[PDB]
DNA sequence: TCTGTTCTTCGTGTTCCTCGTCTGTTCTTCGTGTTCCTCG
RNA sequence: CGAGGAACACGAAGAACAGACGAGGAACACGAAGAACAGA
């Protein structure tokens, strides 16, 4: 059982500095090397660095030389990186990994950040249930969702009745432009389920809300 | 500089038949010991990646052996058959020989099944968003198989691309297809300007555009 | 033109630290081969 | 006739030693590539 584990998601201003811990399991750390791969989603994926944990080697890209520091501690168990010259276009995935050998392959990786750029406001969601056209079940199925308009963090997670109906479930991803975030979900549900079973939709939101909302 | 050339960007695959997969090298692969060292490595859509496929053939201690490496050279090969369910995700391929070592993506797994039949429907906007001065249309279309999909928007018989969003999803685990949202977003005084809305769209298996369109 | 020195990239050789591979040697156990002994 | 214990072996498992390979940094005497303050 060699896993990794690292911090939550996290949100940062422009022009700051932000850190990165990473901590392991199982065997000793000081005989292998700690490496370290960057993931920016609809784009490949692209390695940052490497420390080994005895001599402590530093050596960072062509590119990102002088922009990111990477540390570490063994008492603490943990591997250490921190961010600066920040800007918006890197509010992404990063991923912690475990060497197998010579800081040439990887062979486990940890659960990484998402790391974003902070925009505008923080603002409350607001959520809006789907009303059918015609109301009651006019027909052989029915569909019903959720539209929630009007917030910035990305933890806006979407639950139907607390965790529950992940069969026939549309889930759907939010878009980031001009800090403007849209959430449109559908779900089609059968006939003789409408005045019983109303799903409720349920937006998980640690810094804003968490709301639910029933059709 | 490292450039890696993906010309299996994508495949058909079903539960059952074979593939064979090229990550191909933009100059020689070779070390001064002689071997190559080439990475292959699995992502299921949830969680962390893993290493699959260390060397060229041989694996990470207790992989099933169902897939295989080959190749030496430029190009190099995996090759698959019978195609389970719960080995779906991303591959990525590790460039062995220059000196940047940088990685390489966009090597993704397909289900291969058979079509399936739009699910059209419209939304308008509720009255809560309503009484902020804005309104929203939502044109919900959904289970669609291939990725050709286009997309119109039609107001009072005039064609006007603005004012909207659209919204994908990925590959579903138990569907096994894709999902479409549009949303056409203005104003309240710019809503009703007109008076009927139209969405349509562009498959392959209705040979025809589908067009549909509301009253309220 | 160089030196007192400082800020950086690449080698000439050695050692320290960790590792994945390959070859020979040795100890124990197992599906079992050679003589003695024993078990029905 | 079937099998087991004692010393050796066809092949396999656990372990250790000896040598070599390369992978990553550290230290030292010297070489190449650009520069600056003062001195001769």
């Amino acid at each position: 059982e060699v896993q990794l584990q690292q911090s939550g998601p996290e949100l940062v201003k422009p022009g700051a500095s932000v850190k990165m811990s990473c901590k392991a399991s199982g065997y000793t750390f000081t005989s292998y090397v700690m490496h370290w791969v960057k993931q920016k989603p609809g784009q490949g994926l692209e390695w940052i660095g490497f420390i080994n944990l005895y001599n402590d080697g530093t050596k960072y890209n062509e590119k990102f030389k002088g922009k990111a520091t990477l540390t570490s501690d063994k008492s603490s168990s943990t591997a250490y990186m921190e961010l600066s010259s920040l800007t918006s276009k890197d509010s992404a995935v990063y991923y912690c990994a475990r060497d197998y050998y010579g800081s040439r392959w990887f062979d486990y990786w940890g659960q990484g950040t998402t790391l974003t750029v902070s925009s505008a406001k923080t603002t409350a969601p607001s959520v809006y249930p789907l009303a059918p056209v015609c109301g009651d079940t006019t027909g052989s199925s029915v569909t019903l969702g959720c539209l929630v308009k009007g917030y910035f963090p990305e933890p806006v997670t979407l639950t139907w009745n607390s965790g529950s109906l992940s069969s026939g479930v549309h889930t759907f991803p939010a878009v980031l432009q001009s800090d403007l975030y849209t959430l449109s979900s559908s779900v089609t549900v059968t006939s003789s389920t409408w005045p019983s079973q109303s799903i409720t939709c349920n937006v998980a939101h640690p810094a804003s809300s968490t709301k639910v909302d029933k059709k | 500089d490292v450039l890696m050339t993906q010309t299996p960007l994508s495949l058909p695959v079903s539960l059952g038949d074979q593939a064979s997969i090229s990550c191909r090298s933009s100059q020689s692969i070779v070390h001064s010991n002689g071997n190559t060292y080439l990475e292959w490595y699995l992502q299921k859509p949830g969680q962390s990646p893993k290493l699959l496929i260390y060397k060229v053939s041989n694996r990470f201690s207790g992989v099933p052996d169902r897939f295989s490496g080959s190749g030496s050279g430029t190009d190099f090969t995996l090759k698959i058959s019978r195609v389970e369910a719960e080995d779906l995700g991303v591959y990525y391929c590790f460039q062995g020989s220059h000196v940047p070592y940088t990685f390489g993506g966009g090597t993704k797994l397909e289900i291969k099944r058979a079509d399936a039949a739009p699910t059209v429907s419209i939304f308008p906007p509720s009255s809560e968003q309503l009484t902020s001065g804005g309104a929203s249309v939502v044109c919900f279309l959904n289970n669609f198989y291939p990725k050709d999909i286009n997309v119109k928007w039609k107001i009072d018989g005039s064609e006007r691309q603005n004012g909207v969003l659209n919204s994908w999803t990925d590959q579903d685990s138990k569907d096994s297809t894709y999902s479409m949202s549009s949303t056409l977003t203005l104003t309240k005084d710019e809503y009703e300007r007109h008076n009927s809305y139209t969405c349509e769209a562009t498959h392959k298996t209705s040979t025809s555009p589908i067009v549909k369109s509301f009253n309220r």
